Parts: C-alpha cells; sequence; structure tokens
C-alpha cells in the first residue's frame, strides 16, 4: 500500500485521473462483457443437461434382462453370458464406469 | 482544458474555425468528428511540433474516452510517435499504448508493425524477424481490414535490405500491390517500387520472370518514358531470346546488383529460351536437334546437356535425352500466357477437334441403328 | 388484443460510440428497446418483436417472436463498428415481415436512427411509394448526432401515408440531456 | 479530484472496492461452467453409448473362398459370412474367435483367445526381481545356465557364426532346498 | 479438405418436391433449405434435408432471408428424433446461380466450420448432369491481385445404402438399365 499512497504523491495530474481510470474504464467493461456471456451460457447449458438426462430417463426403462460379465476388455469392453444361455459383446459399455465393474 | 487550447491554439492556420470548433465536439462528448477533426490536423503537412503539446491533450482525450475506435487511435498516434523522432522511449511509448488496448479490435497487429517500423534502423535482427512473424501468426480469419498486411508487408520492405530477402520480398510485393487496390500516389515513388519489383524477380531464385507483369500496369504505365531498358530485358526475357546486344545494355544502364548477377542472368536464359523452343513446334516433331538449343541459345556443344538437365532437374520440362543421334525429346509441363492473337489458332484447334467427334459419333449412330435400339 | 407485429430498429453503426446521451448512446437506445418491447407485450399477449440492425448488413438476430428475453440478451454485445446503410434497412425489414408465421397480424416498423443518413431522395421516395402499395406503417425515431428534420426524413413520414394515414412520428429528441420520456409521450399510445 | 491527493487517493479507493468486487464472482462464474462442461462432457458420452447394437460372440471353424467363411456361435448354429472391408483377411485362421453383427450377421471385430483358467496362471505371481546377486555360491553352474537359454534370446548372432542352432533346455539335478527354482526365477 | 460427396437419394428427392410445394405459388425459381450430414472423413456424407423459407429480389440482389428461428427449432426436432445426424450446410437450385451466394454461406458458416453447399438442377436432367457441389475457400485472388471470395468445386456422386436400392429397385420396374450388359447395352454407353 505504500505504492497504493506513492503515486498520488508523484504524478498528480498525470495519472491520479489517468491510470484510475484506464485500467479501471476497461475493467469495468470487460466485468460488464463477462458477468452476461457466461451467465447467459450457464442458464443455457443447465436447459441441455436437463433435456438429455430426460432423454436418458425415457430410454432408460425397466424390465431388465440380468447376466454376468465374464471378463473385460478395453480395446472397456465386455464379453457377457445372458441367463438366456447366450454370450453376447459389446464394444461400448453404457451407464456404469468400466473401472468400477469386475467379472 | 479548454483554455488549455485557447493558449496552444497557435500553428493550426485559421484559429477561430478550427481551434473553436474543436471545443464544441469533444464539449459535446462526440467522438467521431471530433477524430475526424483531429486526423485532419496530424494529416496536414506542417513541421507539427506540438505533439507533446497535444499529447497531454490526448491524454485528456483518453481520461474520459471510454468508446473510441482503438484502430484510428493508434493510426494517429503512429504519427505522433513519428513526430517524437526520438526512437529510445518511443518504443516504451508504443508498448503502453499497445497495451491499453489489448481488447477485441487488432490495432495490436499494427502495433507490432509499427514497432518494427522505428526498429529495422536499430537493433536490426534479434527481434524484429519475430516482429515479422508474429504477425501472420496473428494474420487470420479476417481479410477486411487489408492495412493489415499493407503494413506487414512494409516491414518486410524494409526487411528488403537483407541479404536472402529477394524472390521473397517478390512474392510478398506482389501480395501487398494485389491486396491494396487504389493508385493514390504520384508516378515518383510508384515507378521506383516498380523498379525494384523489376529487380526483385529478376534476382529471384524460383521466378523465372512471372509474365502478365509486363501486362500488369503498375510498371508499363509509369516507367514507359524512363527506365525503358528494364521493360526492354523484360521483353527479351518473355520472349526467351539471348539477343546478346540489349541483354548486355541493360548492364550498361544497370551498374548496381546487376554485373555481379551477370551469370545468373545468362544462367537464366539458357534456360528460359528452352521453354519457347518447345513451344514453337507443337509436338509434331519435338525432337530437337542439339545443334538448335547450340544456336538459339548461343552456347557450345558440350554444355547442352548440363543445361536440359539443369531445366529437368527444376521442373520446368519432362522430357528425355537420347545421344545417338544427340537429339532431345521433349514432353512438356509448363504452360504460361497466350497472346489473344494465339487464342484465335487455340480456336481453330479446337473446332478441327470439334468436327472429327461430331462426324464418325454420327457414322457409328448410323451404322449401327439398327441394333442400337 | 391487436394483431401486429413489430420490426425493431436499432443502430450500431460508429457514430453511436460517442456521449452526447450522457451515459451511452447505446444504453440510450437500449433502455428504448426496453421500454418498447414492454409495451407491445403488455398490449397484447399475442404480438411479436423481433429485431434488425443496419449498420455495415442487416442482420435478423432474433426473428419475429412473442419471446423476448433473447432479445435482451441480444441486445447486449452489440459492438457499435459499423456504417450506417439504411435503403436495405426497410426492405429487409419489409419482406420479413411477409415472411409472418401468422398472416392475419398488422405490421408496423420502428427504427432508431443515431447516425447522419447519406441517401438520395428519390430512393426513399420510391421506398415510401412502395410501403404505399403494401401498407406498412414505419417509425422513424431521430438519436444521436441529429441533422434534424432533414428533407430526406420528412418527405419520407409524409409520402409514407398521405391523405389522412397514420400519423407516423418523426420523432426528434434534443441530441443528450434528456431520457426517452419524449419517446413515450407520443408514439407509445399514439403512433 | 484534479489534483489533491488525498481526494484522488479516495478517488480509486472507492473504485478498488468495487473493480475487484466485480471480479470477484466472475472467476466463480468460470469454475461452475467448467464443472457444468465437464457434467455435459458426460452426458454427450452417453448419447453416444446409448446408440450401439451389441454384437454375436463367435468362432471360424474354416475359410471357404475369398469372402465366404465357416463361423459357429457360442450356443447356436453354424453360418457363412462375410468381413467389413479391411479386416486383415489373412489374420482369421481356423480357430479364432470373432465378434459377429446382430442382424447383418457377417464379422465386425476378431478377438484372441484367454481360455481355460488354469494355464492363466502366469500373471499373478511375480517374475522377481531376482538379479544374480541374492544366489549363493552357485555361480559356475549359473554361467553355464546362462549360455544355452539367454543367449540364444538375446544374441543370435554369436550362433550364427560358428552355425549352431540351440534353444533346447536344461535339466537341473540335485537334492531338493538348494537352488532349483531360484536359478529359472533369476533368468525369468 | 473435402474428397467427395455422397448423396444420397432422399436429399435431392426431397428437394423436387419441396420445389413442386411452392409451385403452385411459384414465382421465386429458387428453393433454398437446409442440407444435415454426417461428416466421417475427408469423404463427406448426406442423408437427411429439410427447407426454410427464404426470398431474393432481382433488384440489388443481396437482400435475402434465411429464417434463423426456423432452422434452430427444426433441426432441434430432428436432432431429437435421431441424435446421428446434425447439420453440414445447405443447397440451391436454378444453375445460374446468383452470386449471392457469398452471403448466404459466410452467414451459415457460423453453425458448421467447414460448411458446404451442393447444387441441384431439377428442370435441366437430361445430358450429363446429376448434381453439382461446392466448397468454399477465400485467398485473396493470386500473387498480385485484388481480395475475391472464389467459390471451389469439390467433386460429387449419388450414394447408394441397402434399405434404400429396396426403395429404389421396387420404384423403376420398367426398363432399370438391366444388369451387366449386352453388345447393344454397351455400345449405347460409347454412344
Ligand atoms: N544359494 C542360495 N542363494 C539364495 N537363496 C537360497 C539359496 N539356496 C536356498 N535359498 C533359499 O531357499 C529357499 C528354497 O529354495 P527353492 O529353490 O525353493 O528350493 P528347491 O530348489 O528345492 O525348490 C528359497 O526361498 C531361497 O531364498
Amino acid at each position: 500500500e505504500q505504492d497504493g499512497i506513492g503515486e498520488e504523491v508523484l504524478k498528480m495530474s498525470t495519472e491520479e485521473i489517468i491510470q484510475r481510470t484506464r485500467l479501471l474504464d476497461s475493467e469495468i467493461k470487460i466485468m460488464k462483457s463477462e458477468v452476461l456471456r457466461v451467465t447467459h451460457e450457464l442458464q443455457a447449458m443447465k436447459d441441455k443437461i436437463k433435456e438429455n438426462s430426460e432423454k436418458i430417463k425415457v430410454n432408460k426403462t425397466l424390465p431388465y434382462l440380468v447376466s454376468n460379465v465374464i471378463e473385460l476388455l478395453d480395446v472397456k469392453c465386455a464379453v457377457i453370458k445372458t441367463s438366456t444361455r447366450q454370450t453376447y459383446f459389446l464394444p461400448v459399455i453404457g451407464l456404469v464406469d468400466a473401472e468400477k465393474l469386475k467379472p | 482544458v479548454p483554455g488549455f487550447l485557447q493558449q496552444s491554439q497557435n500553428s493550426g492556420p485559421g484559429q477561430p474555425a478550427v481551434w473553436h470548433r474543436l471545443e464544441e465536439l469533444y464539449t459535446k462528448k462526440l467522438w467521431h468528428q471530433l477524430t475526424l477533426q483531429v486526423l485532419d490536423f496530424v494529416q496536414d503537412p506542417c513541421f507539427a511540433q506540438g505533439d507533446g503539446l497535444i499529447k497531454l491533450y490526448e491524454n485528456f482525450i483518453s481520461e474520459f474516452e471510454h468508446r473510441v475506435n482503438p484502430l484510428s487511435l493508434v493510426e494517429i498516434i503512429l504519427h505522433v510517435v513519428r513526430q517524437m523522432t526520438d526512437p529510445n522511449v518511443a518504443l516504451t511509448f508504443l508498448e503502453k499504448t499497445r497495451e491499453k488496448v489489448k481488447s477485441s479490435d487488432e490495432a495490436v497487429i499494427l502495433c507490432k508493425t509499427a514497432i518494427g517500423a522505428l526498429k529495422l534502423n536499430i537493433g536490426d535482427l534479434q527481434v524484429t524477424k519475430e516482429t515479422i512473424e508474429d504477425v501472420e501468426e496473428m494474420l487470420n480469419n479476417l481479410p477486411g481490414v487489408t492495412s493489415v498486411h499493407s503494413r506487414f508487408y512494409d516491414l518486410s520492405s524494409k526487411y528488403y535490405q537483407t541479404i536472402g530477402n529477394h524472390a521473397s520480398y517478390y512474392k510478398d510485393a506482389l501480395r501487398f500491390l494485389g491486396c491494396v487496390d487504389i493508385k493514390d500516389l504520384p508516378v515518383s515513388e510508384q515507378q521506383e517500387r516498380a523498379f525494384t519489383l523489376g529487380l526483385a524477380g529478376l534476382l529471384g531464385e524460383g521466378v523465372f520472370n512471372f509474365g502478365e507483369l509486363l501486362m500488369h500496369p503498375v510498371l508499363e504505365s509509369l516507367r514507359n518514358t524512363d527506365r525503358q531498358w528494364l521493360i526492354d530485358t523484360l521483353y527479351a526475357f518473355n520472349s526467351g531470346n539471348v539477343e546478346r546486344f540489349q541483354t548486355l545494355k541493360t548492364a550498361w544502364g544497370q551498374q548496381p546488383d546487376l554485373a555481379a548477377n551477370e551469370a545468373q542472368l545468362l544462367r537464366k536464359i539458357q534456360l528460359l529460351c528452352l521453354m519457347e523452343m518447345t513451344f514453337t513446334r507443337p509436338a509434331n516433331h519435338r525432337q530437337l536437334t542439339f545443334e538448335e538449343i547450340a544456336k538459339s541459345a548461343k552456347i557450345t556443344v558440350n554444355e547442352v546437356e548440363l543445361l536440359v538437365m539443369k531445366a529437368l532437374s527444376v521442373g520446368l520440362v519432362k522430357g528425355s535425352i537420347d545421344e545417338v543421334d544427340k537429339r532431345v525429346h521433349m514432353t512438356w509441363v509448363q504452360p504460361r500466357v497466350l497472346d489473344l492473337q494465339q487464342i484465335k489458332g487455340m480456336k481453330d484447334r479446337l473446332e478441327f477437334w470439334c468436327t472429327d467427334v461430331k462426324s464418325m459419333e454420327m457414322l457409328v449412330e448410323h451404322q449401327a441403328h439398327d441394333i442400337l435400339t | 388484443m391487436v394483431l401486429e407485429s413489430t420490426m425493431v430498429c436499432v443502430d450500431n453503426s460508429e457514430y453511436m460510440r460517442n456521449g452526447d446521451f450522457l451515459p451511452t448512446r447505446l444504453q440510450a437506445q437500449q433502455d428504448a428497446v426496453n421500454i418498447v418491447c414492454h409495451s407491445k407485450t403488455r398490449s397484447n399477449p399475442e404480438n411479436n418483436v423481433g429485431l434488425i440492425t443496419l449498420a455495415n448488413d442487416c442482420e435478423v438476430l432474433t426473428t419475429l417472436t412473442p419471446d423476448t428475453g433473447r432479445i435482451l440478451s441480444k441486445l447486449h454485445t452489440v459492438q457499435p463498428k459499423g456504417k450506417i446503410t439504411f435503403c436495405t434497412g426497410i426492405r429487409v425489414a419489409h419482406l420479413a415481415l411477409k415472411h409472418r408465421q401468422g398472416k392475419n397480424h398488422k405490421m408496423r416498423i420502428i427504427a432508431f436512427v443515431g447516425s447522419p443518413v447519406e441517401d438520395n431522395e428519390k430512393d426513399l421516395v420510391k421506398l415510401a411509394k412502395r410501403l404505399k402499395k403494401e401498407k406498412v406503417n414505419v417509425d422513424i425515431i431521430n438519436f444521436g448526432e441529429e441533422e434534424v428534420n432533414t428533407e430526406k426524413l420528412t418527405a419520407f413520414v409524409n409520402t409514407l401515408n398521405g391523405k389522412d394515414g397514420t400519423g407516423s412520428h418523426l420523432v426528434t429528441v434534443p441530441p443528450g440531456p434528456s431520457l426517452a420520456d419524449a419517446l413515450i409521450s407520443s408514439p407509445i399510445l399514439a403512433g | 479530484m484534479a489534483d489533491p491527493r488525498d481526494k484522488a487517493l479516495q478517488d480509486y479507493r472507492k473504485k478498488l472496492l468495487e473493480h475487484k468486487e466485480i471480479d470477484g464472482r466472475l472467476k466463480e462464474l468460470r469454475e461452475q461452467l467448467k464443472e457444468l462442461t465437464k457434467q455435459y462432457e458426460k452426458s454427450e458420452n452417453d448419447l453416444k453409448a446409448l446408440q450401439s447394437v451389441g454384437q454375436i460372440v463367435g468362432e471360424v471353424l474354416k475359410q471357404l473362398t475369398e469372402e465366404k467363411f465357416i463361423v459357429k456361435a457360442t450356443n447356436g448354429p453354424r453360418y457363412v459370412v462375410g468381413c467389413r472391408r479391411q479386416l486383415d483377411k489373412s489374420k482369421l485362421k481356423p480357430g479364432t474367435r470373432v465378434a459377429l453383427d446382430m442382424t447383418t450377421l457377417t464379422i465386425m471385430r476378431y478377438l484372441p483367445r484367454e481360455v481355460d483358467p488354469l494355464v492363466y496362471n502366469m500373471s499373478h505371481e511375480d517374475p522377481g526381481n531376482v538379479s544374480y546377486s541374492e544366489i549363493g555360491g552357485l555361480s559356475e553352474q549359473i554361467r553355464e545356465l546362462r549360455e544355452v537359454i539367454e543367449l540364444p534370446l538375446t544374441n543370435p548372432e554369436l550362433f550364427q557364426r560358428v552355425g549352431i542352432i540351440p534353444p533346447k533346455g536344461c535339466l537341473l539335478y540335485g537334492p531338493p532346498g538348494t537352488g532349483k527354482t531360484l536359478l529359472a526365477r533369476a533368468v525369468a | 479438405a473435402v474428397q467427395k460427396v455422397v448423396v444420397h437419394p432422399l436429399v435431392l428427392l426431397s428437394v423436387v418436391d419441396h420445389f413442386n410445394r411452392i409451385g403452385k405459388v411459384g414465382n421465386q425459381k429458387r428453393v433454398v433449405g437446409v442440407l444435415l450430414g454426417s461428416w466421417q472423413k475427408k469423404v463427406l456424407d448426406v442423408s437427411n434435408s429439410f427447407a426454410v423459407p427464404f426470398d431474393e429480389d432481382d433488384k440489388d440482389d443481396s437482400v435475402w432471408f434465411l429464417d434463423h428461428d426456423y432452422l434452430e427449432n427444426m433441426y432441434g426436432m430432428f436432432k431429437k428424433v435421431n441424435a446421428r445426424e446434425r447439420i453440414v450446410g445447405w443447397y440451391h437450385t436454378g444453375p445460374k446461380l446468383h452470386k449471392n451466394d457469398i452471403a448466404i454461406n459466410e452467414l451459415m458458416k457460423r453453425y458448421c466450420p467447414n460448411s458446404v453447399l451442393v447444387i441441384i438442377d431439377v428442370k435441366p436432367k437430361d445430358l450429363g448432369l446429376p448434381t453439382e457441389a461446392y466448397i468454399s475457400v477465400e485467398e485473396v485472388h493470386d500473387d498480385g491481385t485484388p481480395t475475391s471470395k472464389t467459390f471451389e468445386h469439390v467433386t460429387s456422386e449419388i450414394g447408394a445404402e441397402e434399405a434404400e436400392e429396396v426403395g429404389v429397385e421396387h420404384l423403376l420396374r420398367d426398363i432399370k438399365d438391366t444388369t451387366v450388359g449386352t453388345l447393344s447395352q454397351r455400345i449405347t454407353n460409347q454412344v
């Protein structure tokens, strides 16, 4: 805070009307610009994650087949035998994490 | 602040009509006719000693500014920093005025050209190439200003006084004078621009002469009276002859930078006469004899093989060489302008080609009409 | 309750980057957009308001919708960097209003002129008699610095609606000191 | 406020309380949009994940022609199939494991084989590490071990100078407890 | 960098009917709509499209109307029923193309960066012309030349997947240009 007082000592008509506008006027115009850009993009993307979550809700629907994961691969990949005694493959697993799964 | 110009009213002639008009404009807080008025003062050719007397007022402009286009604001401070005439504090003053608008208006790119405009005179290598390079890193997404490339050439024009900037200057001298359009300044600077343009393609490596510049008006309309030897030696290149008289008379005319590269002159024309003697006969007998090269290029017999392997190496021809007959076969792929009177002969080739297609199509259709169906 | 299609026309030229109106001429015309969009909304929940610019291009950034929140969002980052082009601004507002999805609405245009316009007197009176053959009321409200009541502006307003027409006001402002109180005096209830 | 050093000091000490207050919440808005973009990334992964079909596991019995194969499902019948475009038909050998389309029924992707977990006993234990510094006093046999085992697989050029083959293998005979496994584990 | 575009035969087909939709009021002689796509590689794919209200004036040829709001919602519909598909560009007809196509393209490049346009030829359908597609690049023009736009061309083709050849082969039923030809078939290919 020494330079805060000390720059008010040296140049009394050179930056007291000037520096205390220029980096504050350019601050507040960019702050006025970027307080509304992010806020509008916040509210828009809450709506899109709402609509996607409603979309996943409809296509994630009972009844379910049960099965048992036999093994797990990555080239994330799983080989699944159903309790219909049928072995399927899927390259993409779905609404879990692969690391959270176990055979 | 109004009295600041009431006491600094002098050196602008017609003092009431421009200074009392001035204190109308910023006291109504307008900033465009004000900007046109201050642009009118600085564009005025005077000594303009009051740059320090106006930069306090220009700081007074930037006090209650809050609106003003930094494009024209930096366009007028580059004349002010031209008037300062002391490059040591001028760079520090420029970078302060550069950083005061880091906003979305790209005048920072022409600040960097204004850096090298004062730095290709002092400190000429270490960051001049960097302020060369940084501009086309940012010269992107927008050809609409075109003063961005205009001033980017202006540092490259000062970069012409380096060693290896002859063809790269020549490529950029077309880029500038293509992107700027109007003539907007007299012959007495433009004809020297054409003069250094003709020498830059003369010394340039990949260029042969790159014709239609002979068609391009900024040399033929501007040097049709003086330096006609350069238009003459561009005639001899685009007409490909040795023509030893006038292609020596350019060395009689041009004393610097031409005798030092006279070997490269004779090197270029002896591989430029090739792509016209193969242009003469239209591949009916393109098997050219070696003596015709030794006659036209007036080179000896033993050098024509290194001469044609050179033009094959550069890639302006894709022929081959036999030596049991010492004749040169020619399959040629480097085309150029063909001078509208020879579009006429090109039309007649196309019509003979046209009627041979149509006639013996009708012979086939009439012959096999019964089984075509 | 009345069915019309309001096409507000703002300026974002260079000549709005100055301050004869004390906060900002943009904020002066932005608050003018606030009071006209709330007026047409509260007069009828069945009308619709779309915006059109005129500087350097004419962009139809919001279409003629009864929504207003998108319009208020597009009022920001307007970037007043252009140059006024006005003869195409009516023509891009009229053929916008021939693409109306509700073709029972009336047609009314309001326009914000905060720049000196440079146009032939012949071009606008061809546009004025075009609107006479097309029945569109246009409200021209002058802002910014003001070459006030030109032969261009007055004869266009007159030939907009002659022989007991609407009364589309060629609204003039004091350049600076004074808010949109005169802007809500006559046209917002008696156009 | 033109030039009193007291009031122009207070000219920005009313401003700096504002201009940092408007800057404080904005980086918070930067953080909240950053977390929402991370959450939107997970949603779009699931929109990709929702559209997959699932495949049929089978094995190739033989190859008939350049495009006709004979495969067999794990529990079902035999079939005649083809490739997709570029599935490297030389790599499909009789006995490999493949994955079939559900409806089009042709081969999508081949798979390696990881059968009968008795032989799956090589991935749970360690190779060591033992690096000939733990083993004691048996080095004369250790050097004789390393020529016939280590030097073939590391260094075949020596066996091509004189001209000699052998990767063969040893027999370790000796009463139990001494070294009969560590020498195997050290060279492994 | 586009190798070639692949025209699915529902899109052209869904242009010709929409030209016939407005043909009862037909005075525009051009139809502009939105071209959905599926970008896979340097080769492009198109399999769906729709239309959009558009008008154009012969005088000054620079007052034109793509509808953004109609382009927002109906693409939001086709995204909802099929999330595989997205926009890749737009189309028009009338092979003597209006020079306004710089302005149409540079608007809706804010929807797709490498936007692309395909010209179909509804009425000229006779000699050798299925369609035509352009690509948008902008140099200055050349070395010592002024600025320009210069639409460039990418070659095109008509594609085919299963369960549209089923729709094709059931709809020909007359001559079909039958499978692998006889003597008469090859000679006509030479004719
Ligand atoms: N020479 C040696 N150096 C290091 N460790 C040894 C040595 N001899 C025996 N041991 C120890 O004795 C244990 C038994 O060795 P092991 O190889 O299992 O016996 P066997 O050879 O009968 O299988 C090992 O854990 C090893 O640590």
